[PDB]
């Protein structure tokens, strides 16, 4: 009947729950059978099942407010999602993504479908401020779980609701790709504490899907292009190998078919 | 600024045809979810006809369904409603609504008024004998 379900909620949120989450997401998202380099990858779309493509992620506050949040397997990547009686979605790119959406959620009363997508420089426009200037963490999920859960009665505003995607995408579908900001967020969560992400962080966003490719495409483990990227101190350095992202990156979407037996 | 203008009104005789136009424009017209409402006076708002941001999908009162048809050109910036074969129980004054938060609208809310943000003037459809 229903896509596989990850339950997380941000009461007593410790780092110790968070990472069980965040890993049973993995679980769910890739089998791990096709691991490249050590690292998973993404199943590949292209000849994918309607009934494999989502997978389920509800979250819960104190406030017991809860949403259950669509992501795409492919793209480890939010499409939409469900509030009690309502369910939405970000506008689909293209025919095959829209035919794949009513997949879900399909017993819900109300659907709607957003006039705009859900990549970060439309979210970043309609919420009023960039990733940067938007804080992570405990404290700001737990408002975000409401604020999605009010917008279905009006309560909720749109720039509010932007804000509260880009927080979500960034502390599940990110934190899901890269376990350096799954760390990022259990320091934050550790402590209690909030602030918003660091030029690394965001350029890591910004270059999950050329990694995926540079990955895949390595001879031997070695790029045939760098990537450049910052550090915390928003300073550049160049990546030319991949044994220097196994302890960054999770998971990787399908570029290309598997390598030979030999590695 | 988003504007809505209906035409095509006026009268006819029951079995009549009528041929309607919405000309909307500003906003991003061809990612917004449509429909056409009607409201005769002592009569309840009642919704008519709805069509998504694609070509295709759509849905209608059962009372107009195979009688009506609703659709749209996303390049012109404009609203259908084609009406055949006519009673006297279609007479109303006909609204064309706009949704800019949204592309489409299905289940239950896709009937409310609620739902859709911008409204046009309307206009007045009237069927005789």
């Amino acid at each position: 009947k229903q896509y596989p379900i990850i339950n997380f909620t941000t009461a007593g949120a410790t780092v110790q729950s968070y990472t069980n989450f965040i890993r049973a997401v993995r679980g769910r998202l890739t089998t791990g059978a096709d691991v490249r380099h050590e690292i998973p990858v993404l199943p590949n779309r292209v000849g994918l099942p309607i009934n494999q493509r989502f997978i389920l992620v509800e979250l819960s506050n104190h406030a017991e407010l809860s949403v259950t949040l669509a992501l795409d397997v492919t793209n480890a990547y939010v499409v939409g999602y469900r509030a009690g009686n309502s369910a939405y979605f970000f506008h689909p790119d293209n025919q095959e993504d829209a035919e794949a959406i009513t997949h879900l959620f399909t017993d819900v009363q109300n659907r709607y479908t957003f006039a705009f997508g859900g990549n970060y420089d439309r979210l970043e426009q309609l919420a009023g401020n960039l990733r940067e200037n938007i804080e992570l963490g405990n404290g700001p999920l737990e408002e975000a779980i409401s604020a999605l859960y009010y917008y279905s009665t009006g309560g909720t505003q749109l720039p509010t609701l932007a804000r509260s995607f880009i927080i979500c995408i960034q502390m599940i579908s990110e934190a899901a790709r890269f376990q350096y900001i799954e760390g990022e967020m259990r320091t934050r969560i550790r402590y209690n504490r909030r602030s918003a992400p660091d030029p690394s962080v965001i350029t890591l966003e910004n270059s999950w899907g050329r990694l995926s490719t540079a990955i895949q495409e390595s001879n031997q483990g070695a790029f045939a292009s760098p990537i450049q990227l910052q550090r915390r101190n928003g300073s550049k350095f160049s990546v030319y190998d991949v044994s220097i992202l196994i302890p960054i990156i999770a998971l990787m979407v399908y570029r290309c078919a598997p390598p030979p037996s030999s590695q | 600024q988003v504007q809505l203008v209906e035409s095509g009104g006026g009268l006819v005789q029951a079995g009549g045809s009528l041929s309607l136009s919405c000309a909307a424009s500003g906003g991003d017209f061809s990612r917004n979810a449509m429909a056409w409402f009607r409201q005769a006076p002592g009569k309840e708002r009642e919704f008519v006809a709805s069509i998504n941001w694609t070509g295709s999908g759509t849905y209608y009162l059962d009372s107009v369904k195979g009688r009506f048809t609703i659709s749209r050109d996303n390049a012109k910036n404009a609203l259908y409603l084609q009406m055949n074969n006519l009673k006297p129980e279609d007479t109303a004054v006909y609204y064309c609504a706009r949704s800019t938060v949204f592309a489409e609208i299905t289940g239950l809310a896709g009937y409310q008024s609620g739902s859709y943000d911008y409204w046009g003037q309307g206009t007045q459809v009237t069927v005789s004998s």
